[PDB]
């Protein structure tokens, strides 16, 4: 939730609340589809609250999660045009028996426009 | 970052083919030290988002047909369709959880030959 | 007949460090003393901002500390002149390790004012069936006498009982929660141990989550997985370990939260009202770990590490060490009343506004030997066998490639100086080695060398002999 | 561990403990020894001035600082010291007073 | 340079402060280390403060902003790989070296 | 001085034990006992004033 | 900034003690005998720039 018409330079909140699954016993994580249709790898925050981002919205986007009510947040700022794209939130699991790790679930996605 | 460099970028195949696509990342994803492999691979079907389908290389999740086998070590990975079926038309991408930034292949599309 | 056999066998690992010969020359270090005052229930937090005020930081948690030790290679020396990169290489071994602990004795103090807890059965005094609605009650704990230090090279391997298999690939209900699986994973600085309820996760273990102290009511908790790290055949996830420790039944209470596990009824041949009911059957000891005492102290005292105990003799590896601590003892609360205002005619507890500390002082003192390392070609061939890595960062052979190859032009910034042009915003990322978190501690200039000085260094010249003795302390008499 | 005084960079209020600077001092005749709260003064941390007895409200409390001193070659600040000491846990008790903490809510 | 008294003293009524860096003597058990020192920060987040911390410092050969360069991680054995060391093997006539050749082009 | 300070010391710093000979001549000395007798959780003064009596 | 070639460049160069730095052969030194102190023995100027006032 959270998507929609934003000027560049702009800044937008969005937010990811789950349901059927315990919340708190799984990584979160946010992935974007280009209009190009490749997936690319935004944000993740380990149950722990350490966060991961990479260099192209490093410093600009911040992944946040409130255990409580169990929201995932995507804080972004200083958004370019660059940055518009379908956004999803996603769950993370470890599979202890082969000690790796997948997302098996993922929501419909909201859509970001940067212009 | 981890480049992960899929193979084709397309096919077309009729009811009954069998299908292999490759998936070669620009870095080594078998830790040396416990040999796992650290890909899996997805599959998104049009209009849909990306279903997983194998993780941790080889390791099929459970719900997916046993004509998709995942295989490969180190820098190069397949995924096999024994016999492909007419609902197997998407975009194939893979994905490497090795390490930070987590990466996405460019994805293969496969679409379907008939009279 | 099988044979099979195996067959006979078909290869054999031989020993880490049995080439590498040691040298007269020693180095030393030593730590300032490092500080945290942290707060062992929970991180207290900044009231409207996500980001600490108080950080929690406790002996009750594990102590992983990242140090990164001098390139011994290309090191100060006095006199050098044999070395050959191509047969020869250098490698620090540490021949000591003392840790101070100057905290004073004081136990890490944690407790919830909603502890599950129906009734006492230790002794008991009432009867109950299946349990009511809200059953907790404010009690207070002190965890069990933990304490063991573990030193390694390469980040250890912790197990804990995971998130297992799921409710649908048993007939184990939601409410009888997914099964208990053994799932091992590297302990990482900042996770809780072992709590005397087994060393479990309680994040998604807990629904209540609210069933035992503030700490433990989220996070992993780990117990050190020895038997991967010592069967291991190069033994570099440790090599030194040791530990005291004990546990006891304070008392042993019931739960609160009704029976969702399968009782048979028809093992007890039936009372009357009351005693033909069921009982909740969830019992739990709490565990104690009081009566500390001085002389159960495993720090405080120096450990020659000439060798090891490991399959590693103790020679260091891309050249750190992982040092992993839990120490239950000296992790102190601390009180005083502070006045949030004056307008005290009277004692008043509205007013007096009581708020616990907790000290963590940490000190390590290190002697170091150098050692050598004779290679050839063949032996070599056995070396990137062992471990690709190792020559590759060392790179007085070999090559990766020197470089080279360009350095220029240029980066960054670009533009400096004077320049702040344009500022320039970034420009990720460079460049990091992490992928845990780690108390950082740099030896990279802490770097001595005399051992008729330093406390630690004296004991060690002692203990060898001339030049010199004595320098003192022997005793200590009496 | 002397009253490093609340500073006003993190937010510390009175009311609030104030972040703790050791300061170290002579071993002096009258002083006391370590109490298990830790080995701090109380004159001034303690503003009921009445949490604890009448002998360590007045004392600086101390903890002996082997460390320093082993590390003096010489030893003339000493060259002789022993210790036995040990205390086991009564009873848990909550101290008279309301938080003052910030407990997260969640 | 070697340490001689004569060449030492002399160094010192041009200026003592390459010397005191080389550091000689007492030290009397020993003032400033050790002592043993120091205490204890090593900041958190909390951390210890009061802080401010001390002072900003000012260089001896510095009175005025320069372009700063700094060189202390960029020092090769070999001097063949950079083409101002080669120029400097051929003018040194070691080991011989040329020197040129010809041609230059022609 | 000069050579320096002394060199060295420091580092190594010489034992009071390299020259500084014992002797077999020996005293002996104590005390005659010490008693004191207070009040451990306060001194007792007299309130009046401001001088102690325990 | 305000940067020309009309205005002073003014580089300050730091250098380590040499003692003070490693190498891995070092029998040319000992420091109860001597000391080390660089000399600087070329400098060359690189310049790359066009030509422009």
């Amino acid at each position: 939730s959270g998507g929609g018409l934003v000027k560049p330079g702009g800044s937008l909140k969005l937010s990811c609340e789950a349901s059927g699954f315990t919340f708190s016993s799984y990584a979160m994580s946010w992935v974007r589809q280009t209009p190009e249709k490749r997936l690319e790898w935004v944000a993740s925050i380990s149950s722990g609250g350490n966060t991961h981002y990479p260099d192209s919205v490093k410093g600009r986007f911040t992944i946040s999660r409130d255990n409580a009510r169990n929201i995932l947040y995507l804080q972004m700022s200083s958004l370019r045009s660059e940055d518009t794209a379908m956004y999803y939130c996603a769950r993370g699991l470890y599979y202890g028996y082969d000690e790796g790790s997948d997302f098996d679930y993922w929501g419909q996605g909201t859509t970001l426009t940067v212009s | 970052d981890i480049v992960m460099s899929q193979s084709p970028s397309s096919l077309a195949v009729s009811v009954g083919e069998k299908v292999t696509m490759s998936c070669k990342s620009s870095q080594s994803l078998l830790y040396s030290n416990t040999q796992k492999n650290y890909l899996a691979w997805y599959q998104q079907k049009p209009g849909q988002s990306p279903k997983l389908l194998i993780y941790w290389a080889s390791t099929r999740e459970s719900g997916v047909p046993d004509r998709f086998t995942g295989s490969g070590s180190g820098t190069d990975f397949t995924l096999t369709i024994s016999s492909v079926k007419a609902e197997d038309l998407a975009v194939y991408y893979c994905q490497q959880y090795y390490s930070y930034p987590l990466t996405f292949g460019a994805g293969t599309k496969l679409e379907l030959k008939r009279a | 007949a099988t044979v099979y056999l195996p067959p006979v066998p078909v290869s054999k690992v031989v020993s880490t460090d049995e080439y590498v010969a040691r040298t007269n020359i020693y180095y030393h270090a030593g730590t300032s003393r490092l500080l945290a005052v942290g707060h062992p229930y929970f991180p207290i937090k900044k009231p409207n901002n996500n980001k600490i005020l108080v950080p929690k930081v406790s002996g009750l948690q594990y102590r992983v500390f990242r140090i990164h030790l001098p390139d011994p290679n290309k090191f100060g020396f006095p006199d050098t002149s044999f070395y050959n990169p191509d047969t020869q290489r250098l490698v620090w071994a540490c021949v000591g390790v003392e840790v101070g602990r100057g905290q004073p004795l004081g136990v890490g103090i944690s407790g919830h004012p909603l502890l599950n807890k129906l009734d006492d059965t230790e002794n008991a005094s009432a009867y109950a069936a299946n349990a009511g609605v809200d059953n907790r009650e404010c009690i207070s704990m002190d965890y069990k006498q933990t304490q063991l230090c573990l030193i390694g090279c390469k980040p250890p391997i912790g197990e804990h009982w995971g998130k297992g298999s799921p409710c649908t690939q048993v007939a184990v209900q939601p409410g009888d929660c997914p099964p208990l699986e053994l799932i091992n994973t590297v302990i990482q600085d900042g996770d809780m141990v072992d709590t005397g309820f087994g060393a479990m996760d309680f994040t998604t273990l807990q629904a209540n989550k609210s069933e035992v102290p503030l700490d433990i009511c989220t996070s992993i908790c780990k117990y050190p997985d020895y038997i991967k790290m010592v069967s291991e055949p190069y033994g570099d996830s440790l090599f030194f370990y040791l530990r005291r420790e004990q546990m006891f039944v304070r008392h042993l209470f019931n739960r609160a939260g009704t029976v969702g596990e399968n009782v048979p009824d028809d093992l007890y041949i039936k009372g009357s009202g009351s005693t033909a009911n069921l009982a909740s059957s969830n019992y739990f000891p709490t565990p104690s770990g009081s009566m500390v005492t001085s002389d159960a102290q495993i720090f405080n005292k120096p450990y020659w590490l000439q060798r090891a105990q490991g399959h590693n003799n103790g020679i260091c590896w891309g050249n750190q060490l992982f040092v992993t601590v839990v120490d239950t003892t000296r992790s102190t609360n601390m009180s005083l009343c502070a006045a949030i205002s004056t307008s005290e005619t009277t004692y008043k507890n509205t007013n007096f506004k009581e708020y616990l500390r907790h000290g963590e002082e940490y000190d390590l003192q290190f002697i170091f030997q150098l050692c050598k390392i004779t290679l050839t070609a063949d032996v070599m061939t056995y070396i990137h066998s062992m471990n690709s890595t190792i020559l590759e960062d060392w790179n007085f052979g070999l090559q990766p490639p020197p470089g080279g190859t360009l350095e220029d032009t240029y980066r960054f910034v670009t533009s400096q100086a004077i320049a702040c042009q344009k500022h320039t915003p970034p420009a990720p990322k460079e460049d990091p080695l992490k992928k845990y978190t780690f108390w950082e501690v740099n030896l990279k200039e802490k770097f001595s060398a005399d051992l008729d000085q330093f406390p630690l260094g004296r004991k060690f010249l002692l203990q060898l002999g001339l030049k010199a003795k004595p320098k003192f302390t022997l005793g200590k008499r009496k």
